């Protein structure tokens, strides 16, 4: 599961 | 920066006469990505042609599997045609079952 | 074994001809499970693995929604990228970045990773620690400063150490049949003069998964390290892959060289010649 660049 | 492909021309299988298989060209170690390949019978273009999602390795040089279905025979020869920047001109790289 | 998870993305600008185009691939270790491409019909973050499938619609929506936000940040940062380097909109550049998490036996966090190209070249890494940068030159210098400001290494970690472990478990189990299998290589050894005095060896490994091995061919019992060709492991198309290593030798010498494969799926390490 991907992470996002908050 | 530039990083000119290697290339590779092989079977998925080992290679029997009359017996269906697939052809690939794998080109590795390539900067920039823009990169053109086709796979050759006897000199001319064959159409069908698919190739895998471009990614890369941990040098963050790109890698590509061109691939097609075919059924070798003992007369037909099968080649890799690979163009890129680093190339003065297009390298063709034959296929050689006898490796 | 141990296991990785893996997230690559490429953005290469085209000006004059449209958009950048942006490709995504995720991999547990060399299984690839899913992909996105911007210039797609109509882009979704797709299936490569059948034990990807069972996730749900909410899975895939985010998925999706989160390769396109990335696409357009992608975008930005080239656009930024060029500032930064005091360069043209005329030419073509490439974005890189690569994210994932190592795992042990146990399924314990070993390392994660978070790092950047551009143009091929480190831009910015997030160090082992998954607390401190390490920027390549003062323009990534100034991305690290923007990031520290940003507390983005705290982020990253708690992702690292939290869901990229988490997934890549998950995943593990539902695709075990395959992720934890080892598939061990096919090997042989051929032989073609090249004239009446040398001969070349070539040592085959084929249909082998996962794709690290070593192949290595041995004179006397002494590595030839120095003299031995040794082609890119590659891939045969069907998940597994293909190696080999040739050495030149002294017609007649044949027998005092030895090729020695080492692969996870073999109990021991082999020892072959040619017949």
């Amino acid at each position: 599961k991907r992470w996002i660049i908050l | 920066i530039q990083r000119t492909p290697k290339i590779q021309v092989y079977s998925r299988h080992p290679a029997e006469n009359g017996k269906s298989n697939f052809l690939n060209c794998y080109v590795s170690g390539f900067h920039p990505s823009d990169i053109e390949v086709d796979l050759l019978k006897n000199g001319e273009r064959i159409e069908k042609v698919e190739h895998s999602d471009l990614s890369f390795s941990k040098d963050w040089s790109f890698y590509l599997l061109y691939y097609t279905e075919f059924t070798p025979t003992e007369k037909d020869e099968y080649a890799c045609r690979v163009n890129h920047v680093t190339l003065s001109q297009p390298k063709i790289v034959k296929w050689d079952r006898d490796m | 074994g141990s296991h990785s998870m893996r997230y690559f993305h490429t953005s290469v600008s085209r000006p004059g001809r449209g958009e950048p185009r942006f490709i995504t691939v995720g991999y547990v270790d060399d299984t690839l499970f899913v992909r996105f491409d911007s210039d797609a019909a109509s882009p979704r973050e797709e299936p490569r693995a059948p034990w990807i499938e069972q996730e749900g619609p909410e899975y895939w929506d985010r998925e999706t929604q989160i390769c396109k936000a990335k696409a357009q940040t992608d975008r930005e940062d080239l656009r930024t990228l060029l500032r930064y380097y005091n360069q043209s909109e005329a030419g073509s550049h490439t974005l890189q970045n690569m994210y994932g998490c190592d795992v042990g036996p146990d399924g314990r966090l070993l390392r994660g990773y978070h790092q950047d190209a551009y143009d091929g070249k480190d831009y910015i890494a997030l160090n082992e620690d998954l607390s401190s940068w390490t920027a390549a030159d003062t323009a990534a210098q100034i991305t690290q400063r923007k990031w520290e400001a940003a507390r983005v290494a705290e982020q990253l970690r708690a992702y690292l150490e939290g869901e990229c472990v988490e997934w890549l478990r998950r995943y593990l189990e539902n695709g075990k049949e395959t992720l934890q299998r080892a598939d061990p290589p096919k090997t042989h050894v051929t032989h073609h003069p090249i004239s009446d005095h040398e001969a070349t060896l070539r040592c085959w490994a084929l249909g082998f998964y996962p794709a690290e091995i070593t192949l290595t061919w041995q004179r006397d019992g002494e590595d030839q390290t120095q003299d031995t060709e040794l082609v890119e492991t590659r891939p045969a198309g069907d998940r597994t892959f293909q190696k080999w290593a040739a050495v030149v030798v002294p017609s007649g010498e044949e027998q005092r060289y030895t090729c020695h494969v080492q692969h996870e799926g073999l109990p021991k390490p082999l020892t072959l010649r040619w017949e």
